């Protein structure tokens, strides 16, 4: 609960809504940048230093054998402890396109303070799932095995029900379960009776055996529900199997941030309440063996620029620090556009 | 809106005044910026505010005759100002 000012140098106009903050080692690193690769920075990835709250954005560059990947606006973004390396899949091109690939991201060599990632690509067979932005996607282990959730964000309309009056509608997916395979790029899709509608910006947290799918937001219908899920799966030698179940106490949230405070400890800072309005009060979840419960906090103290605007954005650092944005106002006509805080929790 | 002048074409080639096609229609593509726009009357510089439009041009028409391609129709000032077509306009950065 202690806000903080930073402040960026010349490269400024990288940020937009809508990038991600990997972690590696206690280091920081950028993705989705502005327009397109650069000539500066060819592969699009940043180093996201910050020392004495002015931030600087120095590029890294890719292995000898990597594969240079397009800067995606708002993709699925999980922590595959499993080596450490990320995982990304979807997404949004420059383009305005949607992107089906799954993104393997991992460091080949870090040393003279200068990194090299080793960005490989990987193919999905089976239940190939299409491709949509706004969804979330998370790993777990089970009898000694991992497998890979996805749950449903929204997308486009098919080819066919698509006509160039209204080419750029949006429509959520189908609300099924993936269940994908790292290994092998195996996914196999399950339908559940329990899960009514489509889904997008919700928040993921997962414990080793379930993924709480908490929040998001409604489409078809315009409004917040506020009923937490808690998937509960298995792994045994030959099928697979799922399972969900429904339970009280959610709160209508969508496109919050979520980030590790201690050991299977997390906490959620202020997506949106309504669709005109925001959500200022911030929220703290503590996992259990079985339970799950939600609380409230202390409510940091804003600046008076963050209670006066209308939107904000942003994502974790990792290290239970949040890193959001507020865009400048054009009424005062003397701004970056972009103006910063950090919000460190400890 | 450039039918007289298409039948005016096959008449001074001396073709029939009803014929059916098929015509081959030559259009140029273009799309570029238009600057600034801003109406702000004084008090301070309000913003830039820079458009942009996309735009075509019927450039010249064609038809055959069985055997040999006329030209019905050719744009007699081609960048000009007063047959650029404006097709979409926004009030957005090139
Ligand atoms: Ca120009």
């Amino acid at each position: 609960m202690s806000l903080q000012m930073v402040t960026v140098g010349h490269n400024i106009a990288l940020i937009q809504p809508g990038f991600s903050l990997m972690n590696f080692d206690g280091q920081v690193f950028f993705f989705g940048q502005k327009g397109w690769p650069k000539r500066s920075c060819p592969t699009g990835v940043f180093h996201f230093d910050i020392k004495q709250n002015h931030l600087k954005l120095k590029p890294a560059i890719f292995s000898k054998d990597s594969c240079y990947l397009p800067p995606l606006r708002y993709p699925a973004t999980c922590s595959y402890k499993g080596k450490h390396q990320y995982i990304i899949h979807g997404g949004k091109t420059p383009n305005n396109e949607l992107s089906d690939k799954i993104y393997i991201m991992s460091v080949a060599c870090k040393n003279n303070k200068k990194v090299t990632f080793r960005c490989t690509e990987k193919d999905l067979v089976g239940d190939v799932p299409e491709p949509r932005y706004g969804h979330s996607i998370d790993v777990v282990y089970s009898r000694g095995k991992s497998m890979g959730v996805l749950f449903g964000g929204r997308s486009y309309m098919p080819s066919t029900q698509r006509t160039t009056e209204k080419w750029n509608s949006v429509a959520d997916c189908l609300p099924h379960v993936f269940l994908i395979d790292f290994e092998f790029g195996c996914a196999t899709s399950y339908i559940l009776p329990e899960l009514q509608d489509g889904l997008s910006f919700h928040v993921s947290i997962a414990r080793n055996d379930t993924v709480y799918i908490l929040g998001g937001h409604s489409l078809a219908s315009n409004i917040r529900p506020a009923n937490l899920y808690r998937i509960r799966v298995d792994l045994p030698l030959g099928t697979p199997a799922v399972n969900c179940t429904v339970l009280p106490g959610g709160i209508s949230v969508s496109s919050a941030i979520l980030t590790q405070t201690n050991n299977d400890e997390f906490v959620i800072v202020g997506g949106y309440q309504l669709e005109n309005q925001k959500r200022m009060v911030c929220s703290l979840v503590s996992l259990g063996d079985n339970t799950i419960e939600i609380s409230e906090m202390e409510t940091p103290d804003w600046t008076s620029d963050i209670k006066h605007s209308k939107i904000w954005f942003g994502s974790n650092m990792g290290n239970g620090t949040i890193f959001l944005g507020i865009p400048g106002d054009n009424k005062q006509a003397m701004s970056e556009a972009f103006y910063f805080y950090t919000l460190r929790c400890s | 809106d450039m039918e007289e002048d298409i039948l005016e074409g096959m008449r001074s080639q001396d073709l029939d005044d009803y014929l059916n096609g098929p015509f081959t229609v030559v259009v140029k593509e273009s799309c570029d910026g238009m600057g600034d726009v801003s109406e702000k009357h004084g008090s301070g510089p309000a913003v830039p505010e820079k458009a942009v439009r996309f735009s075509f041009t019927v450039m010249r028409i064609t038809i055959e005759h069985g055997s040999q391609n006329v030209k019905v129709f050719e744009e007699p000032k081609p960048n000009s100002e007063l047959c650029c077509k404006p097709l979409c306009l926004m009030l957005a950065d090139e």
